[PDB]
RNA sequence: AAAAUGUAAAA
RNA sequence: GCCGCGGUAAUACGGAGGGCGCGAGCGUUACCCGGAUUCACUGGGCGUAAAGGGCGUGUAGGCGGCCUGGGGCGUCCCAUGUG
């Protein structure tokens, strides 16, 4: 494009679109389970994924992952959501923090437990 | 939902629990993950077509596998062992 | 310094003003090329006496009306009505854009 | 000899009834460190001979490097194909900040301190043909006022 | 209709010397000549001449090139490797001596006119004056 | 704080023999002498060809070491020697160097920097005048780097100023041995150096 | 002249 | 995070041993610039990859051949006020 063109004209500045509106932009969202569960995946893959639709303190409702081995997750349980999708479940833009509000940190959990929220195991 | 095998079915089941229990109990295993929620589940489910067409197919350990029939309660298992 | 520009006279239409097109130039602080932009004034002509097509100055005066701000300070060249077309005609172009 | 390092090494193929036989082949950069330079592709049914093909094939050509305190006489940008490059003298201190592969060769070539930046199809191969190239046309104060004689 | 002589001129050069063209003509004028009375005192062509082509005044360019080489393809390097216009008539590039290009780091040279006449990046800088900046050679 | 832990091991990843110890890495076991191989159950199988990463990491990672220091201040430091006019590469040694818990070994008083950074931290120590207890402290050219009244009589100062006596001190360093002083004579150059290190990819590492 | 489709496990 | 990993021998899941990085911190989410010469002035393009207007005539606007002279707005320079 001619420099006159781009004087006339210009060019166009670019624009993101928040790929998760966790709402408000804060890093988290508290909210109130409605559902809680099992959902196949994608394409390749094959198995059982555990997840839950949120009421948001945000107004929306939206679907969460429940990462780690088990829960206790039912109806009416308060819950922090994250933010993350899943390559491999459909509209999954959220995950669940394990272990706050009435989310319970992972039980067994020896490696990697700042993700799955469980305290230090005091080996006796 | 009532299960129902066969002739070709308890035969081919009855071999895989005398001869091989890591594949029984992954058959019955399934057998309830689809006894509840037919379709939908484990393995890999996927409609059938021809040969089978009103059967259906829950993917198992590759060659293997196992087909069946779904009518508002009353499953149908028909296979255990062989491809398609 | 009280500011001081020059144009041609526009419109005469007013009584003791005038209308005073004052182009600039600058280059476009991104793309260099030096641009093109202009600006009407409203000058006080108490005489009435500049009319249109007169190349005049203008300088920043005190306050005559609202939008009066400028006083006319002297005639540079009388008949340009070449400009005033360059005028009228952009501007009666406009007609062709609306719906 | 010199220091020899290659770049890349591939596994390309072809289709034949019955099945695709395949060909390995490796970008190898060779070089003391006072400004010479070998650049050499070889291709050959195995690692090993495709390393080796890469060295012969290097050495057989090469580039007088006119490092001046390890930097470079000036700057120049070179296009080989779609893949472009440029490279510019930076005083002592700085260190070689280049690409992967605009750098195995640069080090090989005895340069010390240099910027650089890699436009365009990043490719090995090409972006590689394309530094050697760029060297291949570096430039003294002497190369120039001699061709501007009188 | 020439929207920019003197890019033309640069353009002509440049074409001539990838034919290894001893010589080549352009449309004369003062602003013209200046210019290439450089690209000479600088050792880029071997000089220039007022000729006449059909009562048309022109300028004959003399092109110095290179020696020949050995090896595939034995066509000499050349003088001038890069003639680039960089003031154009669309975007004028006026620079303040403060900011004068400093072409090919020392080799290359950057033509100039100003109100002291068309000099070069360094004669440019040795006035302490800005001006136009015409184009970039080496 | 500073690394503690397990240190004739780390001679052993980097490769190279690292005088990280005291004493013992000089007798015949720098842990090295008799395990030159990398720690861990697999220090001894045929290494990966090292990625231009690993260099540049391993090489930076044996230039910190070395010196014993927190990544944090490691940088910090690199990061103003780029902004000095000076040969980086050159001038982050020079002030790696110039840190006080370093003279102090290699002006002599202590076996190890470890040890030492022990000595001018517990108030051993002590500059034109008045005691320092920052071994972080940036020592300046003509700087008197002493011991103090309570210190002068100690088994351990006795034994490495003994030693010493004899010993040639850094190019850029004098010492009286007499007096338990020494100066900070002049910033260390290149040569005068010698770590195993290359100082150019610990830039280039920085560079990424 | 006219003649359709395709058995579901990618290392 | 992406490419993808899991159907009996998984360095990709979970535990352990060991290892690497950083250290009163380390990880995570959100947002911004970067990489992105992926809006390209620096610094991109349009025959087939996304991209020539179906073609003309022409308004505004943008652009302008050789010589001499006047003004000196742009432009360059110095001083100075301010910043
Ligand atoms: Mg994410
Ligand atoms: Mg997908
Ligand atoms: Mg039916
Ligand atoms: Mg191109
Ligand atoms: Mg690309
Ligand atoms: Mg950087
Ligand atoms: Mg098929
Ligand atoms: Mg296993
Ligand atoms: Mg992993
Ligand atoms: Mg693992
Ligand atoms: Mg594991
Ligand atoms: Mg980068
Ligand atoms: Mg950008
Ligand atoms: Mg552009
Ligand atoms: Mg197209
Ligand atoms: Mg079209
Ligand atoms: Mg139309
Ligand atoms: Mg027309
Ligand atoms: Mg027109
Ligand atoms: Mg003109
Ligand atoms: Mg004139
Ligand atoms: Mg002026
Ligand atoms: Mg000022
Ligand atoms: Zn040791």
């Amino acid at each position: 494009p001619t420099i006159n063109q781009l004087v006339r004209k210009g060019r166009e500045k670019v624009r993101k679109k928040s790929k998760v509106p966790a709402l408000k932009g804060a890093p988290f969202r508290r909210g109130v389970c409605t559902v809680v569960r099992t959902v196949t995946p994608k394409k390749p893959n094959s198995a059982l994924r555990k997840v839950a639709k949120v009421r948001l303190t945000s107004g929306y409702e939206v679907t969460a992952y429940i990462p780690g081995e088990g829960h206790n997750l039912q109806e009416h349980s308060v819950v922090l959501i994250r933010g993350g999708r899943v390559k491999d479940l459909p509209g999954v833009r959220y995950h669940i923090v394990r272990g706050v509000y009435d989310a319970a940190g992972v039980k067994d959990r020896k490696k990697s437990r700042s993700k799955y929220g469980t305290k230090k195991p005091k080996e006796a | 939902m009532k299960l129902i095998w066969s002739e070709e079915s308890w035969d081919d089941y009855l071999y895989w629990q005398e001869t091989d229990k890591r594949i029984v109990k992954k058959i019955n295993e399934l057998i309830k993950d689809t006894r509840r929620t037919p379709f939908e589940g484990k393995g890999k489910p996927e409609p059938l077509k021809h040969n089978l067409s009103g059967f259906w197919s829950r993917r198992i350990t590759e060659e293997h596998r196992l087909v069946y029939a779904v009518t508002d309660d009353s499953l149908l298992i028909a296979a255990c062992r062989y491809h398609y | 310094p009280k500011k001081v520009l020059t144009g041609v006279v526009v419109s005469d239409k007013m009584q003791k003003t005038v209308t005073v097109l004052v182009e600039r130039q600058f280059p476009h602080p991104l793309y260099g090329k030096v641009i093109k932009r202009s600006k009407k004034y409203l000058a006080h002509d108490p005489e009435e006496k500049y009319k249109l097509g007169d190349v005049v100055e203008i300088i920043e005066s005190r306050p005559i009306s609202k939008r009066k701000r400028f006083r006319v300070l002297r005639l540079v060249e009388s008949g340009r009505m070449d400009l005033v077309e360059k005028y009228l005609i952009r501007r009666q172009n406009y007609e062709s854009l609306s719906k | 000899d010199f220091e020899e390092k290659m770049i890349l090494i591939r596994r390309t193929a072809r289709m034949q009834a019955g099945g695709r036989r395949f060909r390995f082949g490796a970008l190898v950069v060779v070089g003391d460190r006072q400004g010479r330079v070998g650049l050499g592709f070889g291709k050959a049914p195995e690692v090993p001979l495709a390393v080796q093909k890469a060295g012969y094939y290097a050495r057989r050509n090469m580039v007088e490097v006119p490092l001046q305190n390890g930097t470079i006489p000036h700057e120049i940008e070179v296009e080989f194909g779609a893949s472009k490059i440029v490279l510019k003298p930076a005083a002592p201190g700085t260190g070689v900040i280049a690409g992967a592969v605009p750098r195995a060769i640069l080090e090989l070539a005895g340069v010390t301190d240099i910027l650089t930046k890699e436009l365009g199809s990043r490719n090995p191969i090409n972006i590689a043909y394309a530094t050697m190239e760029a060297l291949r046309q570096l430039r003294t104060k002497a190369d120039v006022e001699r061709l501007r004689k009188g | 209709m020439l929207t920019d002589p003197i890019a033309d001129m640069l353009t002509r050069i440049r074409n001539a010397t990838r034919v290894y063209k001893e010589s080549t003509d352009v449309p004369a004028s003062r602003f013209k000549e200046e210019i290439l009375r450089i690209l000479a005192r600088e050792g880029f062509i071997k000089g220039y001449e007022r000729v006449d082509v059909d009562g048309k005044p022109y300028l004959r360019v003399y092109l110095k090139y290179g020696p020949r080489r050995q090896g595939p393809d034995p066509r000499p390097e050349q003088v001038i490797h890069h003639i680039r216009r960089i003031s154009k008539p669309g975007r004028r590039v006026y620079v303040g001596v403060k900011e004068i290009p400093r072409v090919r780091r020392g080799l290359g040279i950057a033509i100039l006119s100003t109100s002291k006449g068309v000099l070069t990046d360094r004669e440019a800088r040795k006035l302490g004056v800005g001006g136009e900046l015409i184009c970039e050679v080496w | 704080g500073r690394y503690i832990g397990p240190v004739c091991r780390l001679c052993r990843r980097e490769g190279v023999k690292l005088y990280l110890k005291g004493e013992r890495c000089y007798s015949p076991k720098c842990a090295m002498e008799r395990r030159p191989y990398p720690p861990g159950q697999h220090g001894q199988k045929r290494a990966r060809r090292p990625s231009d990463y690993a260099v540049r990491l391993r090489e930076k990672q044996k230039l910190r070491r070395i010196y014993g220091i927190s990544e944090r201040q490691f940088r910090n430091l690199f990061e103003e020697a780029s902004k000095k006019k000076g040969v980086t590469g050159s001038v982050f040694l020079g002030l790696l160097e110039s840190r006080l818990d370093n003279v102090v070994y290699r002006l002599g008083f202590a076996v190890s920097r470890r040890q030492a950074r022990q000595l001018v931290r517990h108030g051993h120590i002590t500059v034109n005048g008045r005691r320092v207890d920052l071994p972080s402290y940036r020592v300046r050219p003509g700087d008197e780097i002493a011991v103090a009244e309570k210190s002068r009589n100690l088994e351990l100062i006795r034994q490495n100023l003994e030693a010493m006596k004899g010993r040639k001190v850094g190019p850029w360093l004098s010492l009286d041995v007499e007096g338990m002083k020494g100066k900070f004579l002049r910033l260390p150059d290149r040569e005068d150096l010698a770590l195993p290190v290359n100082e150019q990819l610990v830039i280039e590492f920085y560079s990424r």
